[PDB]
């Protein structure tokens, strides 16, 4: 009855679809990685702590806008928020930092 | 990036008709791909974007390379605390297509509901992951993956097979560079892949791959290498128990190697949770 | 290098995905039905003419709002627009009329005596819910009246209430005799006469209200093609609609809208009692957690495909197109995935009823559907439909699967089906051919109702009955050849499948012919 | 609980095997063609009448032995027996005549002047092979004469020589000119005029010998239906037989016998050039290691099935039935597996030519064929045949596949096919329906040649040509209905598939009808 | 170019068949077990040495005939021949001993033998014995007491391995009035079959009891139990074998319609199955035997229980040094069907060419094993196998998967009881399963399973368990190298456990051959 195990056992893709069940709860584990773009809504250490708790795995920094000083502060905040959980190694979540380039553009 | 940035992962953003047309050569040269749907949907007709998305996810899954689905996934959540039905659908279908990562842009950068957007991606992903037809997916990945003499690839396919047979709560992988855990992820098990590493960059970079739940071991190096290996396995057991992935008595798959250093993963064990 | 034929030839679904090609153009034919809600953005004869040209197949009338007089005029305008093309029978497109019931809706009243006034609700604030009719037109930030007199019987302390498409959320912290003390969880702007959902609750409202009775009777009078019955929870709800339609409306199709937890749980009995299903994602996505809607959508589409019953995917498919001339990437994806899931029909609501870009929304649905139809993995789909469909003695069913098989084998430009009631064409549609199904009928209702099924391109023959039956049959086949050539589905020399019967009348389809286009 | 319908519905081949049921009886119809070698045990008119009743479809004449006079009499008796049933056209069974050439055989001389005289050969003993015709009649325990002039130039020292279906083996110990000295490795009872095999050697004998010319000429004169051409090594060998048959024999079917290494290696070119293939296991199992024969059998059956060309499985299928009235378990297995492999025809040689139980052998092949035909996993077989057969514009192909699909869907009692040349019926047989294919023809040669294809049950229409073509067509359909009813393939009310064309003449089959049995 | 690897890569079973190649040579390893009936053609130590060399894995002793003294001597000769190779442990092949019971036979009267039978006539069948001394086409008596309770008017009766047919026209009482359906050579105290009838003779006869006890005394590896009709029959054999024979494998012979119908309960109660085609092909129509064979092989493969295909596989080799083409086909198809073992009866017991028969089974098996469409077979076995918590089951499926992925030369399994090796065999890898054991009975019993190449480790137990484990792995590496299964640098799959003792196999390693 859990994690669509009835749908899992179907002999056809069509029967698999037929067996998808809103009353079959998922497992705790979530496999898909979540990448969040950090900006003014999400930049504070305090918001970033909650972002991590909510499931943020990667912090994306968009280099279309903002100075290196601004970005360095964001990265610092990401690291501050991440390391606040380092006290319990069992519960600590690693958090990646991604740099998204401006690339060739027109303005 | 040079020698100093040689371990930084390059994810190529596919943004235009040329990037789509030269996709194979781009993929081979990259560490992974972002389906950059924003620009792509301006560059090519909007009605064709799902074709390029499913083509690139498919080819990445085939190559075992990370693929990100990006742009406007929960766009209305910039202003509203709930997504539209199209947005819930889009997230679920990106996961069902086989995307390793999903992304938020304006929803988290500038929106009024960044935490709700994150939470929603988490809820959808996990529902969609259970809805995957693993039976066909694992058959097709096996049939299409080259036979090689690589012991790690053979071990990693063995581990996923075993995980399906015993309905394991996880696949525990010790890894220095992440490569052994990446090789498991390629075969798309249902169970989470707990990747135990002492390498903090490895732990961070592992989020590029579907199902890799990285854990950074801080514990000091035990005297006997076999004991240091067992310590890291036990660490992953403790994480899994704490996160509610499994309980004492459940079976998990454990991947290790025959000697220290990268490139020697060749051991698969089916072990009870202590 | 056309219609994803390289992807079509793949041995695995994964390889099929790998082969999808943005440089492989679709065929001209579009198989997915387009249902458009008519309202002030789309009501004029002149706009309706463009809708039809842009690909509208069904005109949905939403009976949540408006008088019978208003609806009668809309229906008249739909018919005026449709019949303006009757002059060329080759190009004429039949257009169905669908009545969508109000059903057991819950709505708030007026913010400070106004239809347009809003107040803001802040996270944490007390809002009192009243059923005192005094506050009917006097709603505000502190006192909200809603129209469900039994709300207090069915709600409890700790219940969630959703206002306005579930954007505003309330938590019942204190319950009174004929009032509720709530705390604003998710705040926002509260306006007038907004939809209310009680996801936890067993709502006591009738399946078919007295208003629903009058509306359904009006539908019979107005010769509507189909009913979209709102909030269907159980088979007895369907039977109530069916009884109301009566002998006089026995040929009107009942489409049950699944938009609550009950509707999902009792899906099988509802499906058996209905002519088809709408996945009513709006209410459904408030009634059940938003992250579960795709599960229910794919379950219902799958079960409908298995039953050979029409399934509509509805609500917010191109929502941002209410305000913008282009859709978001999630919306483009949603449309394509509904097609790939198996949906017979895609729908527009606010996008065509009230938005700034109704024709662009219609056009976009047309473009996406056709791209997605070529991306279907027919090789697996047809194998699975065959394996799961009962062996029967029915000659028509045997002729239909044989015709579909034949259409795959010779890569036919179309399956031409002569049909009186539509059944023979429906039976072909169930097996999901790649090629369009040109259904030739003299029955105007049949022509309109045929839009409920994937691939069925109905053509209304208005040539008089020729005395030699064989000549009358050939006339209708030739009519379809002319339509298909004019629409660019095929050219002279191409092969098509032709389905006919051995005698006039209905129930005798048993003949499959592979014929060159003249 | 009939025709292995439970096993038919299994999702896997393994589950299909698990569901095979000894308590599930077969239908009535038997699809696999039965070829019987006629000889002294079976050549009387009276025995031949019973062979036909027992299920013989093809009469094989083996031209390794006997005179033209002897063969002319056999053919006359086959025709007498066949035509004794002509009185009832509904029950008449067409019976084909096949000429099996001697080909480049090597045979020994006569033991001590006699053709039935037998030496027992000793293991380890010495035997001298000579080409000196002085000894051609004087063959004994220490002197054996062969008819292959070039023996010495092609067989080196140490070479293996096999005598009498490989049962006796000799090693080239002493290599000379005009003669050889060998030791008997496998001793045994050596008789007269026994087949010799040189598996190592490139045997340079002509494809078509002067005897073969006289024999093929005789076949043309005798109006044989088909030639089984022995020892085909290459496509130019088939072209030779074809040129020998000439304009006068242009409609005679050439079946290339595959019986040596080179013919397996050059299989594809041979297949393309031939009308079909015989898996000639006897010689093949001496020429290549015995343990490889099943590989070559399954390869050739598979490639023939893929090409839609007839394949015969031949040699030792029920060998022990020469002396015993029941087969061994290996023989029951072999028959069932040849059918399961996909052979169009199974064959009897010594079992019918010279054995003590020819009718029992025929009967047994009929019982096993029909049991094995029910055990076919049609679900996988039909899926694979579809996936592997080219998409073409050919209307007849599309109709034939439509037909087979339809026949599976409605569990039809038969596929009725009007055919002039047989081709439309051949095209249905290629896709392997479970139901018999009743091929209605006025062409008596077509009716006989149709036994080469799995499932084709030919019926020769004798009724005169009706003036109205539509009436003449319906007359032939009704004839097939009458045959099916009489043979118990189906009853009134059952459904059948009917294939016809849009105009008279070959090449216009495009019409598939699902029709009730009147 | 080797091992039908081109056919292996086909997307369809049809294309797989199209790609079968007579010029694609098999590997050295032969996976199918060869069971040989020992008799006068094969009984000498010297012939038995050649039997073993030629590929015989199991010596079947048929207890329908011969004294305990005779059988004891045969067993002694089998052991003498087997142990002559013990000098090289790397090359030694274990050889099992199987006892095939007589079982519940029905018998007739006497001749002071082949008489004339009146095709048509009538024969009086009573239980009192009247025409006891002479057997002529007129009057015949029987040993089966409950004949009339299991056979009705219009139930057929076979005599002398189905040779004489008879239809029941009157009861009964003790009397039976008949018509003759087949003419043949009427013997004396001859075999009787009752097709369709559920025969109520004891599962384990008094003779069977003494035989089964003798088997325990003689340390036989397995019992082939005759005429098994039901699960309670298997339980009876099991109880007779007792504590002392608790490790002896019980293979139920499926001989009649009842055994086929009650197959599932029989299979569950047994260690394995024999498809006993001889008797089966008398009791049920001959044309149905292939259905029952493929049904039983399929169900056994599904259960992971050994299945033997038996009777007339190379019958003409009794008199001829080469088989018929039907016989070559039959052997190949039994292997393709999924059979763990193939058997020789008269071909090795009494024939003129026992060693050629053995050799032929080995050649065919190995060709047929390369022709298996593993791609479909492994997909179907895995889809149909229950999800369980059993660590060894998961390890075994994992090992089989990895063996396919790296095209391994072997799966090495350390096993005490054989179970870990049996669990690998169930998933049908292409590569041989080298089962390393110190248990000589385990080494012998392993021949019942497809692919299991048992090796008996003689080396003494090392004090460090890890060293003792590595020693046994290295022993298997040496065997595989010597037999040409693989060479230094090739990869193999290695299965071990986490602690000594049975039931702990949970470790799969991909290891290079040293
Ligand atoms: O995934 P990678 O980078 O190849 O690392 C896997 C390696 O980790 C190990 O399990 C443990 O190695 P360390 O003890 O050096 O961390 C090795 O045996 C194995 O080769
Ligand atoms: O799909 P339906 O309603 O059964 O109608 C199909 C019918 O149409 C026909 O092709 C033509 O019928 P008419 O001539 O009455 O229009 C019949 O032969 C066939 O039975
Ligand atoms: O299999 P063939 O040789 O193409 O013959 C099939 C032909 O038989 C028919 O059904 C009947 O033709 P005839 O009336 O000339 O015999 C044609 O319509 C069709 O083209
Ligand atoms: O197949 P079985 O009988 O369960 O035996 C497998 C056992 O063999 C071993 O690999 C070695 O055991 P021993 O040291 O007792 O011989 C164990 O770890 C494992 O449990
Ligand atoms: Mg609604
Ligand atoms: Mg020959």
């Amino acid at each position: 009855q859990t994690q669509q195990l009835h749908a899992a056992m179907a002999d056809t893709f069509l029967e698999h679809m037929c067996r998808l069940d809103i009353d079959s709860p998922p497992i705790t584990a979530r496999n898909t990685g979540i990448i969040c773009t950090i900006g003014p809504a999400s930049r504070s250490v305090e918001t970033l702590k909650e972002m991590i708790k909510s499931g943020m795995n990667v912090a994306r920094l968009n280099f279309s806008h903002g100075t290196h000083e601004y970005h360095a502060e964001t990265i610092k905040n990401v690291r501050t928020a991440t390391e606040s959980f380092a006290s319990d190694p069992i519960l600590y979540r690693p958090v990646a930092v991604a740099l998204d380039t401006k690339g060739p553009e027109i303005r | 990036l040079g020698e100093k940035g040689k371990n930084i992962k390059i994810i190529s953003k596919i943004e235009n008709h040329e990037g789509v047309r030269r996709f194979d050569e781009i993929l081979e040269a990259s560490d992974g791909i972002m389906v950059a749907r924003g620009d792509l949907g301006i560059e090519i007709p909007a009605e064709k974007v799902f074709l390029a998305q499913k083509m690139m996810i498919g080819r990445c899954n085939r190559a075992g390379k990370p693929v990100i689905c990006a742009t406007q996934m929960l766009e209305s959540m910039i202003k509203k605390p709930r997504p539209t039905r199209a947005e819930g659908s889009d997230v679920a279908n990106a996961v069902l297509d086989g995307a390793d990562c999903i992304m938020l842009s304006g929803e988290t950068a500038k929106g009024d509901y960044p935490l709700e957007a994150v939470r929603m991606q988490h809820l959808i992903a996990r529902e969609a992951e259970a809805a995957i037809y693993h039976l066909q997916l694992f058959e097709e990945l096996r049939r299409l993956a080259p036979i090689t003499s690589d012991p790690t690839e053979a071990t990693a396919v063995g581990a996923v097979e075993a995980s399906f047979k015993c309905c394991s709560g996880a696949i525990i992988v010790l890894t220095k560079s992440g490569r052994s855990a990446h090789q498991v992820a390629r075969y798309r098990p249902r169970a989470p892949i707990i990747a135990v590493t002492r390498n903090p960059q490895t732990a961070r970079q592992a989020h590029l791959y579907r199902g890799i739940f990285p854990v950074l071991c801080k514990d000091p190096v035990q005297e006997a290498w076999a004991e240091d290996v067992d310590l890291r396995v036990n660490f992953a057991m403790n994480v899994g128990k704490a996160r509610g992935f499994f309980k004492k008595g459940d079976v998990v798959i454990v991947l290790t190697g025959w000697r220290p250093g990268s490139g020697f993963t060749n051991t698969m064990r089916v072990v009870p949770v202590p | 290098q056309t219609q994803q034929l390289h992807a079509a030839m793949a041995d695995t679904f994964l390889e099929h995905m790998c082969r999808l090609d943005i440089d492989s153009p679709p065929i001209t034919a579009r198989n997915t039905g387009i249902i458009c809600t008519i309202g002030p953005a789309s009501r004029s004869v002149e706009t309706l003419k463009e809708m039809i040209k842009s690909g509208m197949n069904v005109a949905r009338l939403n009976f949540s709002h408006g008088t019978h007089e208003y609806h009668a005029e809309t229906i008249k305008n739909v018919r005026t627009a449709t019949e303006s093309f009757a002059s060329d029978p080759i190009l004429y497109r039949p257009v169905a009329v669908a009545l969508d019931t109000k059903g057991p809706e819950i709505r708030t009243g007026l913010i400070k005596g106004s239809g347009t006034a809003e107040v803001e609700l802040k996270k944490g604030a007390t809002l009192k819910i009243t059923l005192d009719n005094a506050y009917m037109e006097k709603c505000d930030e502190n006192i909200l009246w809603l129209d469900y007199k039994n709300i207090c019987k069915v709600v409890e302390v700790g219940s969630k209430i959703y206002v306005d498409d579930g954007l505003i959320s309330l938590q019942v912290k204190q319950k009174g005799a004929d009032f509720l003390v709530t705390e604003v969880e998710n705040g926002g702007s509260l306006g007038s006469k907004k939809g209310v959902n009680l996801p936890g609750a067993a709502v006591d409202l009738p399946a078919v209200s007295e208003k629903d009775i009058q509306d359904l009777k009006f539908g019979v009078e107005q010769d509507v093609d189909m009913v979209f019955a709102s909030f269907i929870r159980k088979a007895s709800d369907v039977h109530e609609v069916r009884k109301v339609l009566g002998e006089k409306g026995k040929n009107i199709k009942i489409i049950s809208k699944i938009e609550n937890h009950e509707g999902v749980r009792r899906f099988d009995e509802i499906l058996e009692a209905s002519d088809g299903i709408m996945v009513a994602r709006g209410d459904l996505g408030i009634e059940i957690p938003a992250e579960k809607v795709f599960l229910a959508q794919k379950m219902m589409i799958g079960r409908c495909n298995r039953a050979g019953k029409p399934v509509i995917c509805a609500t917010q498919m191109l929502e941002s197109m209410i305000k913008k001339p282009r859709p978001t990437r999630a919306e483009g994806s949603d449309v394509a995935n509904a097609v790939l899931d198996g949906a017979d029909c895609i729908m527009l609501s606010g996008e065509t009823a009230k938005g700034d870009y109704p024709l662009e929304a219609v056009r976009m649905q047309h473009l996406i559907a056709r791209e997605a139809e070529a991306a279907i993995y027919h090789l697996q789909l047809f194998e699975e439909l065959r394996r799961l469909a009962p062996i029967t003695s029915d000659p028509t069913e045997a002729t239909a699967v044989g015709a579909v098989e034949a259409s795959f084998k010779c890569c036919s430009g179309a399956i031409i089906v002569l049909t009186k009631s539509g059944r023979s064409a429906h039976q072909v549609a169930r097996y999901r051919p790649r090629a369009p199904i040109i259904a030739v009928t003299r029955n105007p209702q049949t022509a309109r109702q045929a839009h409920l099924y994937r691939g069925i391109f109905p053509v209304l023959c208005k040539d008089p009955v020729q005395e030699a039956w064989a000549e009358d049959v050939d006339l209708r086949v030739n009519f379809a050849m002319n339509v298909g050539k004019a629409r660019g589905f095929f050219k002279k020399g191409d092969v098509v499948i032709v389905l006919t019967g051995w005698r006039p009348g209905s129930g005798f389809t048993n003949t499959m012919r592979v014929v060159p286009v003249p």
